[PDB]
């Protein structure tokens, strides 16, 4: 049939309102701009919302403290895998970052002194890994997502900049290698979009709904990573899929490790700590690619708990309900309601659980979108911005830090802010859009419409979520994944039998689900092939076959006269899929992890060695 | 085998000489969540992917899930389904919103009203923005619980028959509920002048005291009791002022 | 006079009947409960006993038929003295219920006692209360009235 | 095909743009603060009409009662009488209407106990029958 398109012009439109969104969209309204934030659904809906545990940032309002140590944790838990320069940025900025969110108002806890409260939490620890553990969290209690993306949102409208509410963005819109603006459709109403920008910010979150269980929304289909996807941009890091160690066993709703960094620990059938054993020195507060596993273990060798020995439990009840009522309101809750629990008679019942996407679209500290060949390095792709979880600065390499995300979010968001601010030409205007421009996403959506296939939009989403947690699991070995990858590619072809039943314009949800479909066969293909060809152990990575993680050198045995190997014969290195959108074919080429500083002068890098908790 | 029944509102906008209606859902109660969403959700996937309504988190917190079940309004996600089935439940959205599709109710009205009241922090000396924390003692911002949670989810404010009778010229408690949020807030100076903006006849007035807004509220929260503070400072009882932020912060 | 917000709300209304968009139903289908009710039935007794107030200045003025002689064109119909005694409870009772419910109604106006509980207690209280005084104020003297319709010595 | 309309930005409420020119500090509140202090104080004096009667009675119950009454159902009429539904020109009329109630009210109360029985009386009467 036919549709009715509308034409936008702003400077710069941001797609997805999170909290990266936000932070970026309160930076640009500030100085001025003509913004525009695109997103699909009332911005306090977003999934940072359901954070839980905090931000990390070292005032010391509890001990002294430098973000020097904070650094230190960072590049450690990301299993040297990520950017150093990102992770020096990220970690200078945070004390900024933090304050100016109590500055714009957040109800952030407070210390009997006054100053903002901080508890500890999973991976951190003072003096470049030799002190105690550092509390270096920042948190509203429990609620702490929650209260920031409202505070955002308070002052998103101090600062003037168009919301297109229940928009839902479609695609980029590319000018051989250029980004113009978006496009959109708009719910409410049945009609299209298309948004001329200067300049273009995709800030979308992660993909977590690729699996069957997950601590996501239902909104998290990584629609981001399929729109650089569509036009024509590698992606990276994609087998790096955090598994958050206490999920709760039924649901998939997580209880924050916040918990575990007051107090309350792990057990299993026998009625034992085992954090011990695998973590002598930070207990039940490793890294939670570690954490994950030690569960994971534990239920294999029959000490799982419970009528089916498969899950185990969250112990807190030996705490005061005064410290739990206050620092911890919310989980309480929600263990009562989904578990029928109460935290101060019982333990949870948790189970690992896919969380957070290391993963995503490519860019360097400044936070712009680049592409990359082995030939002249990496062409940053102009016009084009990311940030959050839809980002890969990496900041987080191979296991993402917990409580550094939201701070990621706001850093990278106010990044995108600063860095445009910096070098857009108050001179020159807006991009145009080509002749027949857009049509081809317009025409997608077409079929998927009136998609008179055989197998329904709904069946389809289980399987592929049933097979990617068989295989795309905690532990891979080698032919699960490689029978996996088999499967899945029959799926991304499956989509040509595709059953729709809503041929409405109007809140057709039906066709969001389909079209939150091919952007997730996208996602999960790529994610699949990624992890079976890394033969190593990174972080949130682990394959039963090859248990070492392979660098250059082997930092097990003191450097000193050891042979560098060539740079294809080992692992530390970014993974980069290709896809065509056609085909849905996937080809991988590999960059180098960036290693140094932003400041050699003020702060020096950190040589990879054994990784211990 | 159990199988629950479930009425559920129902209107095509796009199709000509429209009108809304009940339509009726046989359910496996065996083969289903322990949650209201969570049947709906099964009816989309396994009968009839046309029923439209708004989700996210599933845990309770973004607050879309809004609606009337059974005649209560709540959230759909943390709404234990009725055991039993000898009962029909029946669910509606959100009481007097005007309906774009199914259960999805036009939000823009309450949206607006919410920024209406600047929701924000705003003082009177101007102050560097990176720097240093503004002091705020433990005792200051216990007084913001039950009011910093409020999930937006409008629960409150479509239970108010006076919101529904003047949803336009009355604020509702919701967004009053947010209002007080932040003229209490000891780190505000709008305090004075933001109390200003409600005094008229309609916007905080129109309260009549009902009390289905706190009965009602998912979150287990207290509209009136903000509400009831209000009306106070637009009177008699006055707002406190700060405590000096000691020496050495 | 309206604030800005206010006549932003007018547009959006006459935006939304524009569309001829349906209003989602409220009292039809909306639970029963103590919170609204009460609330309802104090406006209900509110103008009851208002509009009493005002047929009864005005009829008995604009008519030429006084109260004694009305009064009594009822006494003079055999009407059995229960019929008549919830006639006066119910009589009784709107004074009784509006005056009680009153006074709680200037808490909630105060914030004082607007916690389900101290709310739920408040409208038993006081709806058994009132029941309580509006019936001794019926039955009591009903029974002077048999107290002396036998003197013993 | 792409060759369609160039439209505008969906409507949205601008709390600082509107901050522009809008002050008018005229607080309802005190009216209010009065009102329940009436309704408060007019409290002994309900019971202690069950108590004393007679004629001074009669006047100052009516006094207070036109009032509260008055006071009362112009908030009524501002509740269930309202423009959208009932379009302006008319809801003018209600709002009038209004103070028609009070006048018919107080003018007929007035009336009657001055020429009929009063309104302690009335009841004492239909207490005994
Ligand atoms: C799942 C989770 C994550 C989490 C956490 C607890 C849970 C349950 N707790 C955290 C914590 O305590 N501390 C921390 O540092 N991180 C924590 N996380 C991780 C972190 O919260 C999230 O990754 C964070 O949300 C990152 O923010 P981001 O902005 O990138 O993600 P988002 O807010 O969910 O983004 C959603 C926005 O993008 C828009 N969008 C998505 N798709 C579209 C399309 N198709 N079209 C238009 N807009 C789109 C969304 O609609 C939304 O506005
Ligand atoms: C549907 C109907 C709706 C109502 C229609 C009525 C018109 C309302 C007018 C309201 C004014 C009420 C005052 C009446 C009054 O004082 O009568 C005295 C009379 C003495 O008679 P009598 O029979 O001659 O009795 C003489 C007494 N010795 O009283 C009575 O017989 C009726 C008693 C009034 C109820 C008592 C109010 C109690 C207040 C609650 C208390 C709490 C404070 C704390
Ligand atoms: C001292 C005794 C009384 C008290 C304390 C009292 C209290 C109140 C209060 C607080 C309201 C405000 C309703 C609201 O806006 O929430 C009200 C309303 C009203 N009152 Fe009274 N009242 C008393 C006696 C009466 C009597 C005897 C009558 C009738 C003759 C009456 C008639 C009304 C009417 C018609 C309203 C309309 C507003 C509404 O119902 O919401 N009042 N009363
Ligand atoms: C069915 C329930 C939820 O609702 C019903 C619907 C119809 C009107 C009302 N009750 C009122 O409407 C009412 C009662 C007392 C004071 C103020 C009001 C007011 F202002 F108008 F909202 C109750
Ligand atoms: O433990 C949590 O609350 C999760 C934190 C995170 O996702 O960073
Ligand atoms: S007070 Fe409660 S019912 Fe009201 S919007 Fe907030 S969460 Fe919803
Ligand atoms: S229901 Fe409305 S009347 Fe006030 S008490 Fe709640 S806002
Ligand atoms: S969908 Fe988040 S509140 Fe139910």
């Amino acid at each position: 049939a036919q549709y009715k398109v509308i034409d936008h012009a702003y400077d710069v439109v941001i797609i997805g309102a999170g909290g990266a969104g936000l932070r970026a969209a309160m930076g640009l309204g500030e100085a001025g701009f003509k913004t525009a934030v695109v997103t699909k659904m009332f911005p306090t809906r977003s999934h940072t919302t359901a954070a839980q545990g905090g931000i990390n940032a070292a005032l010391g309002s509890m001990n002294p403290d430098d973000w020097k140590w904070h650094f230190y944790d960072t590049a450690k838990g990301s299993d040297w895998l990520g950017d150093q320069n990102a992770m020096h940025y990220l970690t200078r900025n945070a004390v900024e970052a933090v304050t100016e969110l109590e500055n714009f108002g957040m109800p952030f806890s407070r210390t009997p002194e006054g100053k903002i409260y901080q508890r500890s939490f999973g991976g951190q620890s003072n003096n470049y890994g030799k002190g105690g553990v550092a509390k270096r969290t920042c948190c509203v209690a429990d609620r702490t997502g929650h209260s920031m993306l409202h505070t955002l949102y308070g002052n998103s409208l101090r600062c003037h900049c168009t919301f297109f509410i229940e928009y839902f963005a479609l695609d980029l819109l590319m000018d051989k290698g250029r980004c113009v603006g978006v496009i959109a459709l708009c719910l409410e109403d049945g009609t299209i979009h298309r948004f001329r920008s200067k300049r273009t910010i995709v800030a979308t979150g992660g993909y977590g709904r690729a699996y069957f269980s997950c601590t996501t929304a239902h909104m998290n289909t990584g629609d981001g990573t399929a729109l650089a996807t569509r036009a024509g941009i590698a992606l990276e890091d994609l087998e790096f899929i955090q598994f958050h160690p206490t999920g709760i066993y039924g649901v998939g709703c997580l209880i924050t490790e916040g918990s575990r960094g007051e107090g309350g620990f792990l057990v299993n059938s026998e009625g034992e700590r085992f954090m011990e054993r695998y973590a002598p020195k930070a207990k039940d507060l490793a890294s939670r690619d570690v954490v994950s596993r030690a569960e994971t273990i534990e239920i294999m060798e029959g000490r799982g708990v419970g009528p089916e020995k498969d899950h185990i439990y969250l112990q807190l009840h030996h705490l005061p309900a005064e410290q739990l009522h206050q620092r911890l309101p919310g989980i309480s809750e929600t263990a009562k309601i989904f578990a029928g629990v109460d935290v101060t008679k019982e333990p949870i019942p948790v189970i690992p659980t896919v969380h957070y996407n290391m993963g995503g679209i490519p860019t360097n500290y400044k936070a712009q979108v680049i592409k990359y060949t082995k030939e002249g390095g990496d062409k940053i792709v102009p016009g084009l911005y990311a940030c959050g979880e839809c980002a890969c600065h990496s900041v987080h390499g191979a296991n993402r830090l917990g409580a550094n995300s939201l701070l990621d979010a706001v850093v990278f968001g106010r990044a995108c802010s600063i860095n445009i601010k910096e070098e857009l030409k108050p001179d020159e205007k807006i991009p145009e859009l080509p002749e027949g421009a857009g049509e081809e996403s317009i025409a997608n959506l077409d079929a998927v419409r009136y998609a008179n296939g055989d197998v329904p939009t709904a069946e389809l989403r289980l399987t592929m979520q049933k097979t990617m947690q068989k295989h795309a699991g905690v532990f891979r070995r080698g032919d699960i994944l490689a029978e996996g990858v088999k499967k899945m590619m029959d799926l991304s072809k499956e989509l040509k039998r595709l059953k729709t039943t809503d041929r409405s314009l109007i809140w057709n949800s039906d066709l969001t689900e389909s079209l939150e479909l091919q952007n997730l066969m996208l996602n999960a293909t790529q994610t699949i092939v990624a992890a079976e060809n890394r033969k190593e152990s990174r972080g949130a990575h682990a394959r039963d076959d090859f248990p070492k993680r392979e660098d250059e050198y082997d930092y097990s045995k003191p450097i000193e006269g050891q042979t560098k190997r060539p740079f294809e014969k080992h692992w530390r290195k970014h993974t980069l899929t290709k896809q065509d959108p056609r085909t849905g074919h996937i080809t991988l080429d590999y960059r180098p992890v960036i290693d140094k500083t932003l400041d050699p002068a003020e702060v020096d890098w950190i040589p990879p060695i054994i990784r211990s908790y | 085998k159990r199988i629950k029944t479930f009425e559920i509102y129902r209107f095509n906008p796009e199709e000509p000489g429209a009108k809304p209606k009940l339509q009726k859902f046989d359910v496996d109660l065996d083969k289903c969540g322990t949650m209201v969403l969570d049947a709906l959700i099964k009816i989309k996937n396994e009968v009839d992917p046309t029923l439209t309504f708004r989700r996210s988190c599933r845990e309770g917190i973004c607050g879309s899930c809004a609606m009337n079940i059974a005649g209560e309004n709540t959230l759909a996600c943390i709404c234990n389904i009725d055991q039993n089935t000898s009962k029909t439940t029946k669910i509606y959205p959100l009481p007097h919103m005007f309906v774009i599709k199914d259960l999805v109710p036009d939000m823009n009205l309450f949206y607006a009203q919410y920024a209406s009241i600047q929701p924000w922090l705003q003082k009177k000396t101007k102050i560097n923005l990176g720097e240093k924390q503004q002091y705020q003692s433990i005792k200051e911002q216990e007084k913001l619980d039950g009011l910093y949670e409020c999930i937006l989810c409008a629960c409150c404010s479509a239970s108010c028959p006076s919101y529904w009778w003047n949803a336009d010229k009355y604020l509702g408690p919701a967004v009053l509920m947010q209002a007080y949020r932040w003229i209490i807030d000891s780190r505000d100076d709008s305090a004075a002048e933001r109390l200003a903006r409600m005094q008229d006849g309609f916007s905080a007035f129109k309260c009549h005291t009902i009390m289905n807004c706190t009965k009602t509220c998912p979150k287990h929260l207290n509209p009136a009791r903000a509400i009831g503070e209000i009306k106070m400072l637009l009177t008699k009882m006055k707002t406190k002022p700060a405590p000096l932020p000691t020496p050495a912060n | 006079e309206k604030t800005p917000i206010q006549v932003w709300g007018w547009d959006y209304l006459m935006r939304q009947r524009a569309l001829k968009r349906p209003i989602a139903p409220h009292l039809t289908i909306y639970k029963p409960q103590m919170t609204w009710m009460v609330s309802g039935l104090h406006r209900v007794t509110g103008c009851a006993m208002a509009g009493t107030l005002l047929i009864g200045g005005v009829g008995f003025s604009v008519l030429p038929l006084d109260f004694t002689t009305f009064v009594e064109f009822i006494r003079g119909l055999g009407i059995p003295w229960v019929i008549l005694d919830t006639f006066k409870f119910i009589i009784a009772f709107p004074i009784a219920f509006h005056t009680l419910n009153g006074i709680r109604f200037i808490g909630f106006d105060m914030a004082k006692g607007t916690d389900i509980p101290s709310i739920y207690r408040g409208a038993y209280l006081v709806l058994g209360l009132a029941a309580l005084i509006s019936l001794a104020v019926v039955v009591y003297p009903r029974w002077e009235r048999h107290k002396k319709a036998t003197l013993p010595t | 095909t792409s060759a369609a309309v160039t439209g505008a930005a969906p409507p949205q409420f601008d709390p600082i743009a509107a901050e522009k020119g809008f002050k008018p500090l005229h607080s309802h509140g005190t009216l209010f603060k009065i009102e329940r202090y009436f309704a408060a104080a007019m409290v002994p004096l309900i019971p202690a009409a069950y108590f004393i009667h007679g004629r001074e009675m009669d006047l100052c119950l009516a006094l207070a009662l036109t009032l509260h009454v008055h006071w009362g159902v112009w908030g009524v009429v501002n509740d269930y009488g309202r423009p959208f539904v009932l379009g302006d020109t008319l809801a003018a009329a209600v709002r009038v209407g209004a103070y028609i109630f009070t006048a018919c009210l107080l003018a007929g109360l007035l009336y009657f106990n001055e020429h009929d029985v009063g309104l302690t009386r009335a009841f004492e009467m239909v207490w005994e029958l």
